[PDB]
RNA sequence: CUCUUACUUUUAACCAGUGAAAUUGACCUGCCCGUGAAGAGGCGGGCAUAACACAGCAAGACGAGAAGACCCUAUGGAGCUUU
RNA sequence: CUCCGCAUAAGCCUGCGUCAGAUUAAAACGAACUGACAAUUAACAGCCCAAUAUCUACAAUCAACCAACAAGUCAUUAUUACCCUCACUGUCAACCCAACACAGGCAUGCUCAUAAGGAAAGGUUAAAAAAAGUAAAAGGAACUCGGCAAAUCUUACCCCG
RNA sequence: GCUAAACCUAGCCCCAAACCCACUCCACCUUACUACCAGACAACCUUAGCCAAACCAUUUACCCAAAUAAAGUAUAGGCGAUAGAAAUUGAAACCUGGCGCAAUAGAUAUAGUACCGCAAGGGAAAGAUGAAAAAUUAUAACCAAGCAUAAUAUAGCAAGGACUAACCCCUAUACCUUCUGCAUAAUGAAUUAACUAGAAAUAACUUUGCAAGGAGAGCCAAAGCUAAGACCCCCGAAACCAGACGAGCUACCUAAGAACAGCUAAAAGAGCACACCCGUCUAUGUAGCAAAAUAGUGGGAAGAUUUAUAGGUAGAGGCGACAAACCUA
């Protein structure tokens, strides 16, 4: 969509939102921000996952992320790394103050195990099945990717097929027969619409 | 920065790329060869080591040719190497006077040549060295053949050749249909020139030229990919067999 | 003075450049003496709906449909789809012959045919 | 005004790298190898100035003489003008004749 | 705009069903004919020397009647030869400062991250 | 269809037919007053009169007794922060009279009735931003700006 | 400010309520002594045993005191400022209460004497997962003597008086995040009856300006 | 013109709004005589002398403006004419 | 006051329409500034024409008398070919060329003093100097290089062309 | 106290290495970015000149493909300035580096964009919080000129000696440049910040090495030879030449258009007189409304008139009822 600038700073703010915009106008030029490459094979960080935070004021604590953003190697954990703000601030009401998380690099977060909850180590390995998962250094034990809600914001199992939605059976039917016609001359078959009338030959070039 | 090679070798590089490349080996040789041409307009030393007068010294000596001018109406005629001699002179032969523009120009005469291989005659802008060249040559046909074409200097004069060179290598009968002993007889005259058919095509011809000639040939319609399928399934099923 | 980074439309230049300026649409016909135009029926193009009643498939589908890899149609698997049941049939009839291909859908020439596909001579 | 009202960062030199703990080895290649390889071997850089040195005027001739038909055209021009300036600055202008 | 993923959707719909049909035209072209494209084209040098593909147009007379066509030059003259020289050196120098800087980003990253050594 | 080359027509050829038209048009409410059977289009500048008639009858099967087309220029003054001119699109306006002396007015596609929903929400950030704001009371000028927080 | 980008799987997370669920109404005549009893009594007792299951190791008896200790510590922070450590004291409900009208002020509040031992009046939890999180909260009746001073921006005397302790009976709701496992009980809200005797009175006068009219309009009775 | 006068408008001056330009070594920037690179606010001998606005004037600041167009110089140019 | 004005051509290209903006207009809260949304709809105008051969001495001026020279803007026929229909584009404005929201430049039609279009004075005071006008006793070129200017409105002559 | 100040990146420079680059659909040599009609038009052709010779007139280095050496030798040349070989000789060659720049620097570049010109063409300026802005009552402060806090008291290159004391007393003709000589009423400079000007051979000297030998083939040598150190600026013409771009202004011309009321005479390169064209005289204006105008007064106004549109003639030239006019102020 968007064609952000070559050196766009990217924040909490989703890019593109009204706060983004306010903080990134299109004519602001700011210093990058050295971010570590990681490759996103490497990349083992996910919505979901639980991580001990190693430095801060919650060092040591664990909890849930709640976003990545990758283009700076962040981590949101939900309730952990907070300082209080004032939100709906007006003119008259001074506002109401509320916890706000602030980003974590990868390297201040450190996935846990899920047998014994501390921090641990993660490679990435392939099972016998072929699939690929990640596998604790110290106790080789499977780490599950968490369940996430789908960004789109739709439940398959909580759906109901609206008026303007194809039925499965309807959508999966194939009524396809190979053959070695054009659409268009399909189409004319189809309806009847018949054309004795030969298309005369044209000079190209 | 630099470039990876030097700028007068771009072109040398192009003819090893593209449909250069595809080019016949005999032809493509022939452009990298560069004869020098016979001199014409300056007389050469003759001997490549000379005593100065002076110091009484052997000193070694080059002929530098002298740079000639071709107009394009040069390339419908046959000048013998002639050509505009663009360059200065001084006045009253003086090098205290002034350095003047002259421009030496050959005089150009209409003369009628016939070609015994291609029976037939043209009327060719010539000078009075071709006259001589051709006197030398003992013909119009000799002469063509014979002189190479960094000397004959006419773009017309190597079309003549090729013509010539066909003929030879073809033995073409259509050169008098109805004396096959007077056909025989002239083509024996010039068997010395003979060359392979698939060479003779080539020769006398431009870069341009060539190429255009070597698109054609390679230009042919796509093979359907029906066909293709067809072949590959044909033969899968004769081995399916075999197994079996 | 004038505006060489704009871009030049029929809006802009005296009434001749005004009216001979266009905006990209087709003609469909050609002007006779005394600039009157006659319209072609045949360069208009037709419209070609189709009857919608009893149509099942609807402008979205369902998220419960299972996910299904995208696997691109090409020569190869048209051909063996369309073409080689039918030379596999009468291959093993014993009467398959390179004069016949016809018969199983080939096209040797385009020329011909209502719809040509190259060089193409119809519209999406 | 005209001066920094912060200290720059600090300077973090590493004494004793790779590139500084080897420096000046084998240059007396040629003292100690038999004479095999000359010590001005070892310089990498311009192919016009390896072993060779020069005022501007030299610097410009050998670069035009050895690398001119690779440079480019707008290059090439700079250098031709430069020694054009550098022949009538050093044989037509100067304190001393 | 209430719900404005729904343009979205249908815009993907419609370029996937061009996808699929101009697919079966394409398979069914290259089975009858061999060739890629559905328009004729071919490769030409224009006045400036460069080299682009000429896309053919639809004429009711042969091209070396046409009085518009003919006006056209598909050739360079010489004159036209420095210039791809200049051309051709300018993306040089481009290049050239693209791949040079890359170079300067990964030695100032290894010293912000000197693990990366490896 | 636009972006596509037509074929070309000679004398006794074959009919054109377009069989999946690209042309997309947006009924759009007039800024001036029209005549009740007066019905306006933004359509692609490829689309003449001639392929609109056919488009609506076609396809939505509405009888159209006339149309009329004009070509609106998109401004070119405005200025970006590079002072570079940003050039709105223009777009063809298109005006279709129904046949059968019907009427068509353009609808309220924004009711307030049916804006306003009127089950009960739910959302905690939205409820407490609400209630906090009720439950404090503004300052007592009898205080004198002494914090009220201490019981004492 | 209102609501943060919309169509974003990140939301806000909250640590504690906005408000009192079931709001506790001392009797009338409670400070003098310094069916429906068993009602409340048994509705206590069902938010306790709640408060029980996400903390086994919960006693009400403990709670007072851990209440008082609790409340003086929030608001010795406000004697040298220390905000990071009344965050960890107070609820956000509670923070900008006590705060904001502070921030340009010198507080001096010390604390004297418990007259009477804190007593729990009312345990009361939210409804079960409100936004995945239930809330517990505990009102606690405090009858202290406490000693406030309060000076203005230029350090001049604007409130109290530094060595006069005078009686103070309030009740302090403190709240607890039960879902989350760092939670910890802090104070989140002060309840003041209808009944309580009036605040001493300030120092300086203050003036309250009637309506300010334009020159069409009038004075009216 | 002798020989000027009266009135009106613009300008003007004051009040409110907006707000240029050439110029400017630093200036705490008087008069007379003498002196001096030969015509002094700045030097010598005298005289005068609380501070600071506003409106006029054009004797001076060799006043501002344009590296004098006149003159000469340059082995500096150019146009034109010619035995 | 009315120097104009309305319209076309040319040029320009959304450049005083609505809404939300208190950004400015050589002062000023309306807007010519900012964002968003609207708009100019063809009959007028532009965009034209099958071939080959052939034809075309006699102006215009109220074109009739009359008198001209500088000797002039307007025309077909024969044969063959041809059954078809109303597309496309311009349409706004307080506007263009002059660095300007310039006392300048700017084609034609109509209105010939107006039905259309506009405001010389920010307020005050009523000094000099300066600018633009009006009036003047008696004299009437005594002014000055010169009747310049103003007023009045005229006679004779010379030089050069 | 304001105005401001400060910053470290964007990127760039020079090398190495390696031989780059074109097309989703649609449009684009006609008035480019224009779906659809009779072409036959087609490329080649010595650079000059500034400049040096202290003028200038012959002449005056310009990569031509192996580093070095032969050698600045043979040779050429108003035998002047200066130009200058060859035979022969014969080496090394591992991209990913920096005693390179850090927002007046480094590319012009955030960009060939804004803007300027009819066109060819010319060609900018600038940014700066933090881990987090989903922490904005944030990231303290001090620093140029300019001001404000805070106008001024006889007298004088504004200072010095001083003094109880700022002044009063005494002493003192700014600076640079240019000159026989400048306070000079000779030159330049309002002021602040940044930028802005000495590049090298020949010998010689000095300090090491080795020594009738020196030097890592060539060269020098009757104490020499090898190596190092150490000496040679900046801005400015009027011009000349080559190749492009310009007749939308103006000069003249071509094709086809338009305008000229009323009166006198009725014949008119005729008279009076609007529109219109021109610009005689005077005043105003002179950074103006205007890089040539306003007001009045004037010349012409059926003609060798005025004027709209398109086209033509281009700098060694055009064009000119010759004013050395005019050819985009
Ligand atoms: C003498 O006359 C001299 N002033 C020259 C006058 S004309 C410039
Ligand atoms: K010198
Ligand atoms: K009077
Ligand atoms: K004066
Ligand atoms: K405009
Ligand atoms: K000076
Ligand atoms: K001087
Ligand atoms: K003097
Ligand atoms: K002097
Ligand atoms: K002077
Ligand atoms: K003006
Ligand atoms: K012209
Ligand atoms: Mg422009
Ligand atoms: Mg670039
Ligand atoms: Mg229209
Ligand atoms: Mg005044
Ligand atoms: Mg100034
Ligand atoms: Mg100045
Ligand atoms: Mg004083
Ligand atoms: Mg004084
Ligand atoms: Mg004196
Ligand atoms: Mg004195
Ligand atoms: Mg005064
Ligand atoms: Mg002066
Ligand atoms: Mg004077
Ligand atoms: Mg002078
Ligand atoms: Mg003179
Ligand atoms: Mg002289
Ligand atoms: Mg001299
Ligand atoms: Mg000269
Ligand atoms: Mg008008
Ligand atoms: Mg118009
Ligand atoms: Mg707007
Ligand atoms: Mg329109
Ligand atoms: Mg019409
Ligand atoms: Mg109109
Ligand atoms: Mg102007
Ligand atoms: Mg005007
Ligand atoms: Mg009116
Ligand atoms: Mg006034
Ligand atoms: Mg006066
Ligand atoms: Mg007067
Ligand atoms: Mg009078
Ligand atoms: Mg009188
Ligand atoms: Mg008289
Ligand atoms: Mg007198
Ligand atoms: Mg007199
Ligand atoms: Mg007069
Ligand atoms: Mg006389
Ligand atoms: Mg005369
Ligand atoms: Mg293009
Ligand atoms: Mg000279
Ligand atoms: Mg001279
Ligand atoms: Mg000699
Ligand atoms: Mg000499
Ligand atoms: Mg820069
Ligand atoms: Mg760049
Ligand atoms: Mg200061
Ligand atoms: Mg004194
Ligand atoms: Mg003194
Ligand atoms: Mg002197
Ligand atoms: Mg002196
Ligand atoms: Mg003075
Ligand atoms: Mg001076
Ligand atoms: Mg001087
Ligand atoms: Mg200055
Ligand atoms: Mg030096
Ligand atoms: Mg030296
Ligand atoms: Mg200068
Ligand atoms: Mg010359
Ligand atoms: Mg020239
Ligand atoms: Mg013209
Ligand atoms: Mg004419
Ligand atoms: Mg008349
Ligand atoms: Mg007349
Ligand atoms: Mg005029
Ligand atoms: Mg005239
Ligand atoms: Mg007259
Ligand atoms: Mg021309
Ligand atoms: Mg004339
Ligand atoms: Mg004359
Ligand atoms: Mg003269």
């Amino acid at each position: 969509k968007v064609t952000l600038p070559p050196h766009y700073r990217y924040g909490m703010s989703p890019p593109g939102s009204v706060a983004d915009k306010r903080k990134n106008p299109p004519w602001i030029r700011r210093r990058p921000v050295v971010v570590e490459p990681i490759s996103d094979e490497d990349w083992y960080l996910f919505c979901g996952d639980t991580v001990e935070i190693l430095e801060g004021k919650d060092a040591g604590k664990q909890g849930k992320v709640v976003q990545v953003i990758r283009q700076r190697n962040w981590v949101v954990v939900g309730g952990l790394n907070t300082h209080y703000r004032y939100i709906g601030k007006t003119m008259d009401y001074r506002g109401t103050m509320i916890p706000s998380e602030a980003p974590l690099l990868h390297r201040q977060v450190k996935l846990v195990d899920p047998m014994d909850r501390k921090p641990t180590e993660i490679e990435w390995r392939f099972t016998e099945a072929g699939e690929r998962v990640r596998v604790s250094t110290r106790s080789g034990r499977i780490i599950p990717k968490p369940e996430f809600p789908r960004a789109d914001g739709i439940v398959p199992e909580t759906w109901i097929d609206g008026p303007k939605d194809t039925s499965v059976e309807d959508a999966l039917e194939r009524t396809y027969v190979p053959c070695l016609k054009t659409l268009q001359e399909e189409v004319m078959e189809a309806m009847g619409i018949k054309e004795t009338r030969k298309y005369k030959k044209v000079y190209w070039y | 920065p630099l470039h990876k090679y030097p700028v007068w070798l771009w072109k040398r590089l192009q003819l090893r790329e593209g449909i250069c490349s595809r080019l016949p080996g005999h032809y493509l040789r022939s452009l990298e060869e560069e004869r020098t041409p016979t001199p014409v307009h300056y007389r050469p030393h003759g001997a490549k080591f000379k005593i100065n007068p002076k110091n009484g010294q052997r000193e070694r000596v080059e002929d530098v040719p002298i740079p000639i001018y071709f107009p394009p109406e040069s390339q419908r005629g046959l000048w013998g190497g002639e050509g505009w001699i663009l360059g200065q002179i001084y006045a009253n032969n003086d090098k205290l006077s002034k350095r003047l523009k002259k421009v030496w120009k050959p005089q150009l005469f209409e003369r009628e040549f016939y070609s015994e291989i291609l029976d037939k005659k043209f009327t060719v802008t010539v000078t009075m060295r071709t006259l001589d060249l051709i006197d030398e040559a003992y013909g119009l046909d000799f002469y063509i053949l014979k002189t190479p074409k960094e000397d004959l200097c006419s773009k017309f004069g190597m079309d003549l050749k090729r013509g010539m060179l066909l003929r030879l290598a073809r033995q073409d009968p259509q050169l008098h249909p109805e004396d096959p002993e007077r056909r025989a007889a002239i083509y024996d005259k010039y068997k010395e020139f003979a060359i392979p058919e698939e060479e003779a095509e080539w020769v006398g011809l431009t870069l341009e030229e060539a190429i255009e000639k070597q698109r054609l040939l390679e230009e042919k319609d796509p093979v359907p990919l029906f066909k293709i399928y067809v072949a590959e399934l044909i033969q899968q099923l004769q081995q399916q067999a075999l197994s079996e | 003075g004038a505006d060489r980074m704009s871009k030049w439309t029929s809006k802009r230049g005296p009434r001749s450049f005004r009216g001979r300026k266009g905006r990209g649409a087709k003609g469909i016909g050609f002007l006779t003496s005394g600039w009157r135009f006659v319209q072609i029926k045949e360069m208009v193009p037709e419209f070609v709906v189709p009857d919608l009643t009893g149509f099942k498939l609807k402008p979205y589908v369902s998220y419960l449909a299972p996910e299904s890899e995208e696997t691109p149609l090409t020569a190869a698997q048209l051909f063996s789809e369309a073409v080689a049941p039918a030379i596999e049939k009468d291959f093993k009839d014993g009467t398959f012959d390179p004069d016949n291909l016809e018969k199983y859908g080939f096209e040797p020439t385009q020329e011909g045919k209502l719809f040509q596909l190259y060089p193409r001579n119809f519209l999406r | 005004i005209g001066i920094r009202l912060t200290l720059p960062p600090p300077k973090v030199v590493d004494r004793w790298n790779e590139k500084r703990a080897m420096f000046g080895v084998y240059d007396n290649i040629g003292i100690l190898g038999n004479f095999e390889k000359h010590p001005k071997e070892l310089i990498r850089g311009p192919i016009w100035l390896r072993g060779w040195k020069g005022n501007e005027l030299q610097r410009c001739i050998r670069k035009r003489k050895m690398v001119g038909s690779r440079m480019f055209a707008d290059d090439l021009h700079n250098l031709n003008k430069r020694i054009r300036y550098l022949y009538k600055h050093f044989n037509r202008h100067g304190k001393f004749r | 705009m209430p719900s404005p993923e729904r343009l979205d959707k249908v815009v993907d719909s419609m370029d996937a069903l061009d996808k699929v049909v101009q697919e079966r035209e394409d398979a069914l072209r290259l089975l009858q004919t061999g060739q890629e494209r559905a328009r004729p084209g071919a490769w030409r040098r224009d006045i400036f020397g460069r080299i682009i593909w000429h896309k053919f147009k639809q004429w009711v007379i042969p091209w070396h009647l046409n009085k518009r066509y003919n006006r056209k030059r598909f050739f360079a003259l010489p004159y036209v030869d420095h210039f791809l020289r200049l051309e051709r050196e300018k993306r040089a120098r481009i290049k050239a400062r693209k791949e040079n800087l890359e170079r300067k980003k990964a030695k100032i990253l290894l010293k912000k991250f000197p693990h990366l050594a490896e | 269809a636009r972006n596509v080359v037509y074929p070309l027509y000679r004398l006794g050829g074959p009919q054109l037919r377009v069989f999946r038209t690209n042309f997309f048009i947006q009924l759009v409410r007039p800024g001036v007053a029209q005549p009740e059977d007066t019905v306006q289009f933004r359509i692609p500048m490829e689309m003449t009169r001639v392929d609109l008639r056919n488009y609506l009858e076609g396809i939505y099967n509405v009888p159209v007794a006339a149309v009329r087309t004009r070509v609106q220029h998109g401004s070119n003054k405005r200025r970006d922060h590079r002072n570079v001119r940003i050039k709105k699109p223009d777009y063809k306006v298109a005006y279709v009279q129904l046949a059968h002396g019907q009427t068509f007015t353009f609808p309220d596609l924004f009711p307030e009735k049916d804006e306003s929903p009127e089950g009960s929400a739910a959302d905690d950030l939205y409820s407490m931003l609400e209630e906090e704001r009720q439950q404090r009371q503004s300052s007592d000028p009898r205080r004198g700006g002494v914090p009220s927080w201490f019981g004492l | 400010l209102v609501i943060p980008p919309e169509k974003s799987d990140r939301s806000i997370h909250l640590a504690c309520t906005a408000g009192i669920f079931d709001a506790y109404v001392p009797p009338e005549g409670d400070a003098r002594i310094s069916t429906e009893r068993m009602k409340k009594t048994m509705a206590s007792q069902v938010s306790i045993r709640r408060i029980k299951d996400y903390d086994a190791n919960f006693k009400i008896k403990d709670f007072p005191e851990k209440a008082k200790d609790i409340f003086i510590e929030a608001h010795l922070c406000l004697n040298n400022s220390d905000h990071d450590r009344l965050h960890t004291l107070v609820t956000e409900h509670c923070f900008p209460d006590m705060t904001w009208d502070i921030k340009y002020k010198t507080v001096r509040w010390s604390f004297v004497e418990s007259l009477e031992p804190s007593h729990v009046v009312q345990v009361r939890c939210s409804s079960m997962m409100n936004q995945g999180n239930v809330y517990g909260q505990i009102t606690v009746r405090m009858h202290t003597r406490q000693t406030l001073a309060i000076y203005d921006r230029f350090g001049r005397l604007m409130y109290g008086q530094e060595d006069v302790p005078k009686d103070v009976l309030e009740y302090v709701v403190f709240e607890k995040q039960l879902t989350n496992p760092y939670g910890s009980w802090r104070m989140h809200t002060k309840i003041v009856p209808p009944w309580a005797p009036p605040k001493q009175p300030i120092l300086k006068t203050v003036m309250i300006p009637g309506p300010q009219l334009k020159p069409e309009e009038e004075y009216e009775e």
